[PDB]
RNA sequence: CCAUAGGUUAAUGAGGCGAACCGGGGGAACUGAAACAUCUAAGUACCCCGAGGAAAAGAAAUCAACCGAGAUUCCCCCAG
RNA sequence: UUUUGUAUAAUGGGUCAGCGACUUAUAUUCUGUAGCAAGGUUAACCGAAUAGGGGAGCCGAAGGGAAACCGAGUCUUAACU
RNA sequence: AGGACCGAACCGACUAAUGUUGAAAAAUUAGCGGAUGACUUGUGGCUGGGGGUGAAAGGCCAAUCAAACCGGGAGAUAGCU
RNA sequence: GUAACGGGGCUAAACCAUGCACCGAAGCUGCGGCAGCGACGCUUAUGCGUUGUUGGGUAGGGGAGCGUUCUGUAAGCCUG
RNA sequence: GUUUAUUAAAAACACAGCACUGUGCAAACACGAAAGUGGACGUAUACGGUGUGACGCCUGCCCGGUGCCGGAAGGUUAAUU
RNA sequence: AAUUCCUUGUCGGGUAAGUUCCGACCUGCACGAAUGGCGUAAUGAUGGCCAGGCUGUCUCCACCCGAGACUCAGUGAAAUUGAACUCGCUGUGAAGAUGCAGUGUACCCGCGGCAAGACGGAAAGACCCCGUGAACCUUUACUAUAGCUUGACACUGAACAU
RNA sequence: CUUUAAUGUUUGAUGUUCUAACGUUGACCCGUAAUCCGGGUUGCGGACAGUGUCUGGUGGGUAGUUUGACUGGGGCGGUCUCCUCCUAAAGAGUAACGGAGGAGCACGAAGGUUGGCUAAUCCUGGUCGGACAUCAGGAGGUUAGUGCAAUGGCAUAAGCCAGCUUGACUGCGAGCGUGACGGCGCGAGCAGGUGCGAAAGCAGGUCAUAGUGAUCCGGUGGUUCUGAAUGGAAGGGCCAUC
C-alpha cells in the first residue's frame, strides 16, 4: 500500500457498509445437488446430515443451478420462481 | 505465518464476479452544499479500481 | 515577485473535418465560440461542441461574420 | 464566507432538505422556493433560511 | 498484684546448589507507525521469589438458543 | 567500484591458500507440470507407520446488493428507453 | 609573628631545544613557581553512573567521560557507502 | 622548451578549378564454419544438402548448460 | 592560593570583605520510596542558598514587561454534591 | 578603552623613521556604578611600549670538542605496496601526465647527499552540505512527570452556643 | 389541603471547650551493665499536624521528542494551492528563484423563460453649460459592455430592460474529452414533475475558464436495512447534510 507519501487507495477512498450478521448461517443449495441427500426428503437438516451446506445454517434456498433429476419435497426452504417450474417439471413437491 | 490483512482495506473494497473490485466514491461526506446535484448523481453508484491501481490492493488483500 | 502560471487545459480539436464521430464525442474545446455550432450539432455550457448525431465532422464558413462552424452529416 | 449555508425544510412533512447559500446580511428574511420532493413527486413549497 | 514480655535448656527441622518448564511479584527501550507523543515492539529481553516430576487451571453464579452440548491444561479447524 | 565520463592524480585490493554474501519457516498468487476433476483435497488425530484409515474444514460450480432479500439474475429509480 | 623573605630535600609545572616507528602512550636537558602552609606524603576508610567528586576546566570517576567498565534485549534501526 | 602545419620539409608538398587514377574500415563483397528463428524440398519421434534472414551490449528479462559435496541404482562398479 | 593529569596557569575559579534572601531548631536546605544520618551533639553574634569580590571614594534614575514578597473583599475556577 | 566600526581618528610625547605604547581631546558605531563605577601602595613564570647592561639574534659567518651519520664485524626492524620493461618538453584527456600524441634527450648497476614530484605515507574530511541520523545543553517549544502547593473523603471522635 | 414554628433526630456552616485515636528528636520506670527499641507512667500538645486516595495549580528539576522542503552550497529573502496570458518551436503537453497579472469571493436575481432593446468617442447648436451633468443634430460603428485578473467569446447578442416566475428541479444516462491515480469535465435524449410562451421551442444554475479541502472521528434529520436469547432498544448501515 505504499504509494510514496502520498495517501493511498485505501486511505484515499472511503469506507463503507456493515455486517448484519446472516451470511454465515445461511447457505445457497444448487439443483447439481440435492439428488444425493440419500432419502429423497429435503429438509432444513437432511442437508446438514449430507454434508452440503454446513453445520451452523438456519436458512437456505435452491436456486435455478440447472439438471433437475429424481424427484424431490423440498420442505422448510424457500424455492426461487424459476426453480419451482424446474423442480415439478420431474414431479417433486413443494410445501413450506 | 498466516498472512495478516491490512484491515482497513478490506473495509472499503469488495471482490466481484470476475476478479475486479468495487468501491465508493470519494468527496461523499461532507462540504456536500457546494456541489453540483448532477456531480453529486454519478459519484452516488459505486466504481470498479482502475487497472493501474488493481497491482497493489491486490496486494493488500490476498484472502478477498 | 512573479513566479505562477495554471495548468493547461487541453482544449484544442479532438475530432477534425473528416472523421468517424457516435453521438455524444466531444469535437472542439474552447472558450469562446471561436468554432459554432452548425446543422446537427450541439453546444454545452463551456461551449465544448459535441456530436448530436453517428457521422463524419465537417469545418466549413458560413455566413455574414465568416465563422467557422462545425457540423455532422451521417454516413 | 461572509455567506452562510442554510437549509431548506420542506412543507410536507417530508424529511428532504435543500442546502444553498445566503447573505444573511443583506438579506434577512426567510427564503421561500418551490423544490421537488422525491418523496412526495410534486413541486412543494420550502422555508427556513438562517 | 495476677498477667504478658523477657530469660534458659532438649529434641526436631529449616540454611545453600544446579540446567529447563511452571506459577506468580517487578518491567525497558531500540524498533515499526518510512517524523513521533496514542497504539507497536511485549506482558518480550531482565530483576527477584518459589517450586514439582511437572507446575498452574479445575467440577458451571460456564455456554448455548426455547433444541440442546456439560470439569478442565493440550494437538487442527473456525480464521487473519 | 563509481560515474554524464575514468590511464585517470577518484575508491578497493601488498602476494597466496583456505573461509567468506539472495537462505529457513508459513502463507497467498502467476507459471511449467503431474493426478483428479463439477467436483478437487482432507487437518489434526489412529498406526498394522511414509501404507491404510480420518471430509471438521477449506478452494470451486452464482453471483448481484451495504443489508432485507432476490436469484441467472440483481442493484438502481416510483419505473427505467 | 606572618597562607612574610632568599633558598635544598619535598611539591608543582610558566619558557625553550631535543624526543614524534621516542630512551618515555608528555618524558628528559637548561632555566621556572612554591617551600610552616588553603603544605606536602605513607596506610586504611567513604562516596557508583543522568550518579559521584570538582577553589568550575564539562575538569577527574583505572593510559577511556556532553554520560565510565562487563554482559544482556541484539543480527537495535542503517532510505547510506 | 621550438610549442598556433602531429614532425622533417614544402613555393607546392599551399589555394581555386576540371578531370583521371591509387591507399584507406570489424561496412559491402569473397571463401570456410556456428546458432536463432522462417518456410519449403520432403515426410514424419526429422534431420538436414538446404535456405531467406539474423546474431555489439550495462542495468534488466528470457533460455540451455558445465562442475563440485552428500544420499540412492551400488553387497552394484572401479581400485595396492 | 586554585584549575582544564596528557598543547590553554591566565585577565579565569577561589579568597577575606560587602550586600541580598530563607532559616526558632524535629529548623531551612541537602542524602534516601522510608527508617534514619549530615547540618550540629551547633541554635539567629548561628547555619543554607544567591549575586560581588581586599583597602579607598562611592553606588543615581525607571516597578511598564519580566521574575519574586504581601494582599482577600469581588471574577473565573477542579474533585464532590 | 581588554569596549572605538569609521580608524593608523585627532593632538602633543618619544625615534633619523613609532597601524603599537605613553598623554590628551570627546565624535561613547556600541563605558557606568555589586552581570558593581573610578582610583589604589603591595604583590604577579599575566598583556602592551621604552631604556643602561649583555650579546652569534643578526650583518655573515670562521675555527674547535664530543655523540650518531659514514667504513668493517656481530644482531636486526617500519609504515607502504594493482602490476612495473618507474625520463625531459609540449599538447591531450574526469579539465595539473613516468605510461596517449608529437617531439627532444639518455651506455648498464651502486654508495653518499637534497626533498621539487610521485594530486607521497598515515586518518572511510574535524570546514561544507545531505540522512525525515545520533547524542549532552536551553527556554515564555510540545507532552507528560518527580519535588512543592490547593483542596476533598478516609485514618477520625464527644459535647454546647450561633 | 394551603402555611409555618417547637422539639427529637438528622446532618450544613462559624467559634469555643474537652480527650480517647492520632504526634512527642519533654522527664522517669522496666526488658537492662544499652543515646536503638518496646511496654509502662507522666507533662506537652489533639481531630491539628503527618500519610494514603482522588482533584485544581505549579514545575527544563528531570525525561522523551519535534523543530518542512525547495534553493544555481547552505543560510538570509522569497516560494508552496488555484486561475489567464507568455516563453511553448501554427494539434495536446512541455522547463527554471523566466516574463506580466490575478483567485481563497459574489448573486433569490447579477438565476430560467418570454417579449423587447443597442454602445465608445469627434464636430455643431442649446437655460444656470463650466474641457466634460442634461435635450438636439449628423459624423462614428463595439474601441462600449461583460459583478473582478488575462484570454477567447460576444449583435440571433453572452451586453441593456422588463412581465411572468424557480429547471440552481429529483431520478438517470448514449458517447466522449482530460487525468499514473483518486478524480475532473462535456452531453443530445428518457421517466417524473416544473416555469415561460400562441408556439416551434428554450431551462438540469451565473459568457466561460479561479472562488479551494481527500481519509478519519463525530454531529444532526429521514429511512423499520441490521437489532449478539426474544420484543423494543442502543450502536452499525444508507440518503440528506453540518
Ligand atoms: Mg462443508
Ligand atoms: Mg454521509
Ligand atoms: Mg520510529
Ligand atoms: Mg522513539
Ligand atoms: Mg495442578
Ligand atoms: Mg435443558
Ligand atoms: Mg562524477
Ligand atoms: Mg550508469
Ligand atoms: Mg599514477
Ligand atoms: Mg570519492
Ligand atoms: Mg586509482
Ligand atoms: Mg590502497
Ligand atoms: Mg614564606
Ligand atoms: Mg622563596
Ligand atoms: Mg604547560
Ligand atoms: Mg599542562
Ligand atoms: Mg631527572
Ligand atoms: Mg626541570
Ligand atoms: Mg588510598
Ligand atoms: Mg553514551
Ligand atoms: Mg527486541
Ligand atoms: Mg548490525
Ligand atoms: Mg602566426
Ligand atoms: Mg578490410
Ligand atoms: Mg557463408
Ligand atoms: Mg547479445
Ligand atoms: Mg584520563
Ligand atoms: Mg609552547
Ligand atoms: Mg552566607
Ligand atoms: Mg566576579
Ligand atoms: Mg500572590
Ligand atoms: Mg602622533
Ligand atoms: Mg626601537
Ligand atoms: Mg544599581
Ligand atoms: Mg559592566
Ligand atoms: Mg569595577
Ligand atoms: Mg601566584
Ligand atoms: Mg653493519
Ligand atoms: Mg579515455
Ligand atoms: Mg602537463
Ligand atoms: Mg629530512
Ligand atoms: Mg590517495
Ligand atoms: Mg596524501
Ligand atoms: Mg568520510
Ligand atoms: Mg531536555
Ligand atoms: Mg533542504
Ligand atoms: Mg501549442
Ligand atoms: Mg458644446
Ligand atoms: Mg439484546
Ligand atoms: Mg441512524
Amino acid at each position: 500500500g505504499f504509494e510514496g507519501g502520498q495517501m493511498p487507495l485505501y486511505r484515499r477512498l472511503p469506507k463503507f457498509g456493515f455486517t448484519s450478521r446472516k451470511a454465515a448461517i445461511t447457505a445457497e443449495i444448487r439443483l447439481s445437488d440435492l439428488a444425493k441427500v440419500e432419502g429423497g426428503v429435503v429438509d432444513l437438516n437432511t442437508l446438514k446430515a449430507a454434508n452440503i451446506i454446513g453445520i451452523q445454517i438456519e436458512f437456505a434456498k435452491v436456486i435455478l443451478a440447472g439438471e433437475v433429476t429424481t424427484p424431490v419435497t423440498v420442505r422448510g426452504l424457500r424455492v426461487t420462481k424459476g426453480a419451482r417450474a424446474a423442480i415439478e417439471a420431474a414431479g417433486g413437491k413443494i410445501e413450506e | 505465518p498466516k498472512i495478516k490483512t491490512v484491515r482497513g482495506a478490506a473495509k472499503r473494497f469488495k471482490k466481484t464476479g470476475k476478479g475486479g473490485f468495487k468501491h465508493k466514491h470519494a468527496n461523499l461526506r461532507h462540504i456536500l452544499t457546494k456541489k453540483a446535484t448532477k456531480r453529486k448523481r454519478h459519484l452516488r453508484p459505486k466504481a470498479m479500481v482502475s487497472k493501474g491501481d488493481l497491482g497493489l490492493v491486490i496486494a493488500c488483500l490476498p484472502y478477498a | 515577485r512573479n513566479g505562477r502560471d495554471s495548468e493547461a487545459k487541453r482544449l484544442g480539436v479532438k475530432r477534425f473535418g473528416g472523421e468517424s464521430v457516435l453521438a455524444g464525442s466531444i469535437i472542439v474545446r474552447q472558450r469562446g465560440t471561436k468554432f459554432h455550432a452548425g446543422a446537427n450539432v450541439g453546444c454545452g455550457r463551456d461551449h465544448t461542441l459535441f456530436a448530436k448525431a453517428d457521422g463524419k465532422v465537417k469545418f466549413e464558413v458560413k455566413g455574414p461574420k465568416n465563422r467557422k462552424f462545425i457540423s455532422i452529416e451521417a454516413e | 464566507g461572509i455567506r452562510e449555508k442554510i437549509k431548506l425544510v420542506s412543507s410536507a412533512g417530508t424529511g428532504h432538505f435543500y442546502t444553498t447559500t445566503k447573505n444573511k446580511r443583506t438579506k434577512p428574511e426567510k427564503l421561500e422556493l418551490k423544490k421537488f420532493d422525491p418523496v412526495v413527486r410534486q413541486h412543494v413549497i420550502y422555508k427556513e433560511a438562517k
